[PDB]
């Protein structure tokens, strides 16, 4: 080696695909760090999320959306946030006294859906009729006096028939397994946008060639310090308040032939949905213990019989048509036939979401009742139901009670993606066409947004041959 | 479609002799083999093509490229006779019966 | 394999280009490796863990540079000759074809020898210089 | 550990319904996919359906989706099955089944001991 | 008092030998000084405390070396003469008999003078070199 010597280099552009804990960057700014919680005021950092994107000349990198651990990071952070935020609040254990319940009564209100006054709850069947009026003995603050309070509960929140089939006595559903906790009113928190910023020594790469199938090389790579605004919304059978693909509709699965694997459909044009609970709910406040207050719905005043969601007919129809066309491309020479929800628990057999702190459940049979590459050849109304007692995510053991919100509540959303599954055994000539809506873990929701990103650690030290021997001689070498 | 098709359905094999079974596959996907002990619950043997299941001796082996797999069981003992099934994501082949002479 | 550096790129924007057209972000790469980003809750533990791990990474890298006599510089010529076992590499593509992201793969499986070689050579030079100063 | 218990056999009349139970142990029942396979004698084993105990999501083989209903109970670690309307052609053994990692639907585990049922007239 | 250095001993294996031989293991002790080792619970505080104290000790040592003009080297010759008050130490026993573990007990009660003398001389030399450069 008379012409050949090593050289140390530092600050060199090299990286490897490790894993690490990412920083949480807020909207800049909506956080009052302790006064109230809007998403993560106690925990997350308010700072400038400016991505400052940089394009790279000739980089080619392999992305995988299914193995993206950032969705697991989101899962853990969300669960920790909810668990630590709900911990200080009131416990519902004293409220598990025996409840005597009866059908509700209406003091001469009026019905939207017909031009006549309310006559009977059985015919005026919405809100009123599905909601029971319950009275129960409760302890006062001094522990030696008790009083007959009353509150109105939704039928899913109470359970007869373990109190024998002739008693008209009801419990709260949670007491069979666990004890709930009320949501603190000052803590009430909503889908604030969140940004993930890499820690020092790590770089977050992003792929701009949006149309890649989800597992393969990407050439239009770019580097970003903080990811774009991801909204931590959770919903089933339909993604809402999401992004939109620049190309037409996009479909994603690690193997479409693998029928059990979920199929995420990502739209390019949003379809507007409006959901409303008319009628003015009156927030009753009843005392428990020395310094705890429990909130419940008293009488509902104003016009009552509606709990609806509305979707534009032709817009949703054409959206489903384009989904059908793309799935016909992927599944050649056969129709596409959407169908009712398969079944299962109501949290996934129905479209689920929260507006203004009130959890909604909506029958979606009106929506997927389609045929060949579209619907068969004006607004579609979804009947809905409401629960107050909530199991936090799918089937986790942490229960929660949602206090009612007074007055009429209305919300709007942009539908951006769908969650589908496929029929199984065959019967080949008459099976490939069928598709249904399906539930989804929150990983499935957050994957549609953390699709783009990957995390790599910098390896800033490298070695290479150069022309120098330390203080001694030069070099003879080669060229391209 | 007709994703699986095993052959030969019927096989006569003496003890200590090598067995041979074939399973076609008309679509891309995983493949495997199951051992139905007669009058008992079947059990996994080979999966993901050639990789053996847990606790299976080295008599059981096979391989494929694309639309044709060959299974071979060298020197089959008396206890391992029965019926063998081919599976791919949901389907089952019609099965192949091996009896001891 | 070398060229006149710059800092206005902000971050890792090259990348991609060959080593002779990529070993120029050394100032900014060194800068961003450590600087930034910056009722009871525990994510202070997470933040402190990230900060401490980054600091320890930087300190280990700087120590490894210091042992080889390279601390205080980004570029650093050294005395260790090219290995007796290699004498083969594709230098025509080192100078103007391979980017760093590619070249880093070819030096793998052999890097562990180079650190020991550098350390031994530096310590030999250290004692030699001490003896030279002690000569008179 | 994996263990798939099942109920005993029984005899049914045409047009009547049956129920079957299968109980889990030794693992997390909520997170792990569960399956069911019919196994009739002397012909193709047939697929029947899937079950995801976390959300209770299900999916059915097309020729049976007009009859099958598949449920579970998390607090008892028990899966359940039913045929809403039987026929003599349903005579077969029923095998509740997992996958060993069960990040992959296919099975790839027990195959518990099974349960035979016959429809006769 | 000096020897051709080594790193193959892994850790503190010498020790014991005289200063003229124990002064070869500088690299490995320098390396191992900082590197390694790496539902609600608090021992994250313990781990962070240990890591932070280790890093702080290393930074203090490196700063003290830097003030004396020695940062970037393990061996470091300086200019401060042997103290006017000492002129007596047992150097025949320094070179080949006393190990470092023994010699460290004898330089005690006097090290604080050296940690001032070194920085005094270094600052004098610094301003002298600055003046020499300014001379042109
Ligand atoms: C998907 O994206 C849509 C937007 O595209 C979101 O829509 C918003 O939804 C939130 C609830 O989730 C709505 O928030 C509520 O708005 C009420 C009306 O606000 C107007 O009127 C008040 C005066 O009455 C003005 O001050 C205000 O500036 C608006 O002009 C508020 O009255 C409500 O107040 C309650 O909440 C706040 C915050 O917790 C409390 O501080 C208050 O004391 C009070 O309790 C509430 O803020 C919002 O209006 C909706 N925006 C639009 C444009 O419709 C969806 O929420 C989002 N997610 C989903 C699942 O759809
Ligand atoms: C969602 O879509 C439904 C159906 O298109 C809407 O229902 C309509 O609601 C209005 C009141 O908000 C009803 O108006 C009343 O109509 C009667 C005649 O039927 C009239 O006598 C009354 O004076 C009053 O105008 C309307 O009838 C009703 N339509 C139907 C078909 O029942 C609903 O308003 C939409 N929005 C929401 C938030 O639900
Ligand atoms: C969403 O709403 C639709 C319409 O309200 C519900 O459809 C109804 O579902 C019930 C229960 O599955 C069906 O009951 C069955 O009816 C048949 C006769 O058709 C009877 O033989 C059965 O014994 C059983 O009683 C009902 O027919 C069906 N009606 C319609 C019009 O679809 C649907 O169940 C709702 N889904 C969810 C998830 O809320
Ligand atoms: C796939 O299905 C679509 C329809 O779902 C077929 O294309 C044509 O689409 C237009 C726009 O959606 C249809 O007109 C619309 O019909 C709806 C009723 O579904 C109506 O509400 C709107 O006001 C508008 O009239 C049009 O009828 C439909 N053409 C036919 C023959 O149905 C498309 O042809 C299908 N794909 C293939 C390969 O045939
Ligand atoms: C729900 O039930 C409570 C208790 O029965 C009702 O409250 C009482 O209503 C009667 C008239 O129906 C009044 O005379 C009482 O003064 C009310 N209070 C109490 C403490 O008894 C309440 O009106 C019912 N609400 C509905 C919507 O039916
Ligand atoms: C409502 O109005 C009708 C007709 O005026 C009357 O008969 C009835 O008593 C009123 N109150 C209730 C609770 O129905
Ligand atoms: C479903 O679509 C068919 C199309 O032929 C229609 O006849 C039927 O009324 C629809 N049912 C519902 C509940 O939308």
């Amino acid at each position: 080696a008379e012409n050949l010597w090593v050289t140390v280099y530092y600050g060199v552009p090299v990286w490897k695909e490790a894993k690490t804990t990412l920083f949480c960057a807020s909207d800049a700014r909506a956080y009052e760090k302790e006064v109230h919680n809007v998403w993560a005021t106690h925990a997350c950092v308010p700072t400038d999320p400016s991505p400052q994107e940089l394009f790279l000349e000739n980089v080619t990198e392999n992305f995988n959306m299914w193995k993206n651990d950032m969705v697991d990071q989101m899962h853990e952070d969300i669960i920790s946030l909810w668990d630590q935020s709900l911990k200080p609040c009131v416990k519902l254990t004293p409220l598990c006294v025996t409840l005597i319940c009866s059908n509700a009564t209406v003091n001469n209100r009026t019905a939207y859906d017909t031009r006549s006054n309310v006559n009977v709850t059985s015919i005026n069947n919405t809100i009123m009729g599905e909601m029971k009026n319950c009275s129960f003995n409760t302890t006062t603050e001094i522990r030696d006096k008790e009083k007959k309070e009353y509150a109105l509960f939704y039928k899913p929140d109470i359970v007869p028939l373990n109190e024998t089939s002739n008693t008209s006595e009801y419990r709260l559903i949670n007491c069979n397994t666990s004890a709930c906790t009320q949501a603190c009113p000052k803590v009430t928190f909503e889908p604030i946008p969140i940004h993930y910023c890499a820690p020092a020594g790590y770089a977050i790469l992003k792929c701009n060639n949006e149309t890649f199938n989800g597992t393969g090389p990407c050439s239009n790579v770019s580097t970003v310090q903080c990811t774009h605004g991801i909204r931590p919304v959770v919903s089933t059978q339909l993604l809402l308040n999401g992004s939109l693909a620049e190309k037409e509709i996009v479909i994603r699965s690690e193997n479409l032939t693998n029928n059990a694997k979920i199929i995420i459909v990502h739209l390019n044009t949003s379809v507007e949905i409006v959901c409303t609970r008319p009628g003015n709910n009156t927030r009753k406040s009843v005392r428990i213990g020395p310094g705890q207050t429990f909130y419940a719905t008293g009488d509902i005043i104003g016009d009552i019989r509606q709990a609806h969601c509305n979707i534009s007919e032709k817009q949703w129809n054409e959206t489903l048509q384009k989904v059908g066309k793309e799935l016909q491309k992927h599944f050649p020479n056969k129709t596409i036939k959407y169908e009712r929800s398969a079944g299962g628990d109501m949290e996934i057999a129905t479209h689920s979401f929260n507006c203004g702190g009130e959890f909604f459940y909506c029958n979606t049979s009106k929506l997927f009742n389609g045929t060949y590459n579209g619907t068969d050849i004006s607004t579609i109304t979804l009947q809905c139901r409401i629960k107050q007692i909530i199991n936090m995510w799918q089937g986790v053991g942490r229960c929660m009670y949602a206090p009612p919100i007074a007055g009429n509540i209305t919300c709007k959303s942009n539908i951006t993606g769908l969650l589908l599954t496929r029929d199984g055994g065959t019967n080949s000539n008459k099976t490939e066409e069928t598709f249904r809506p399906a539930g989804g873990d929150m990983r499935d929701n957050w994957r549609s947004e953390l699709y783009k990103y990957k995390v790599v650690k910098i390896e800033p030290l490298g070695v290479a041959p150069t022309r120098c021997k330390r203080r001694v001689v030069g070099r003879r070498r080669r060229r391209r | 479609e007709i994703v699986l098709t095993q052959s030969p359905g019927t096989l006569s094999l003496s003890p200590g002799e090598t067995a041979i079974i074939s399973c076609r596959t008309s679509q891309y996907g995983s493949l495997a083999w199951y051992q139905q002990r007669p009058g008992q619950a079947p059990r996994l043997v080979i999966y993901s093509g050639s990789t053996r299941a847990a606790g299976i001796p080295d008599r059981f082996s096979g391989s494929r490229w694309g639309p044709d797999y060959n299974l071979t069981i060298s020197n089959l003992e008396s206890g391992d006779f029965g019926v063998y099934y081919c599976q791919q994501y949901e389907f089952f082949g019609q099965g192949t019966k091996v009896q001891v002479d | 394999a070398v060229g006149i550096g710059a800092v206005f790129l902000g971050f890792l924007g090259a990348a991609g280009s060959t080593m002779g057209a990529a070993s120029m972000t050394l100032t900014v790469q060194a800068r961003n490796l450590l600087s930034g980003i910056v009722k009871l809750t525990v994510w202070g533990i997470k933040q402190l863990q990230a900060r401490v791990l980054a600091v320890e990474r930087y300190l280990r890298d700087q120590q490894l540079l210091g042992i080889w006599g390279c601390s205080g510089k980004l570029i650093c010529c050294t005395n260790v000759p090219w290995n007796s076992s290699w004498s083969n590499r594709n230098l025509s593509e080192i100078w103007d074809n391979m980017t760093w992201l590619q070249w880093d793969k070819e030096i793998s499986n052999y890097t562990q020898i180079i650190y020991g070689l550098l350390e031994e050579s530096q310590n030999q030079q250290e004692k030699n210089e001490q003896d030279l100063l002690a000569l008179d | 550990q994996v263990q798939l218990v099942q109920s005993g056999g029984q005899m049914k009349k045409p047009g009547e319904s049956m129920r079957i139970s299968c109980r889990a142990s030794g693992y997390e029942f909520i997170d792990c996919t569960l399956n069911w396979i019919r196994l009739a004698p002397g012909k193709r084993p047939e697929w029947m359906g899937w079950l995801k105990p976390r959300g209770g999501a299900v999916n059915y083989a097309r020729p049976l989706q007009g009859r099958v209903t598949m449920t579970r109970d998390v607090y008892s670690d028990t899966a359940f099955l039913e045929l809403r309307s039987l026929t003599v052609d349903d005579t077969a053994v029923y095998f509740c089944t997992r996958g060993k990692n069960c990040d992959y639907n296919w099975d790839f585990e027990h195959w518990g001991r099974g349960t035979p049922v016959i429809v006769s007239s």
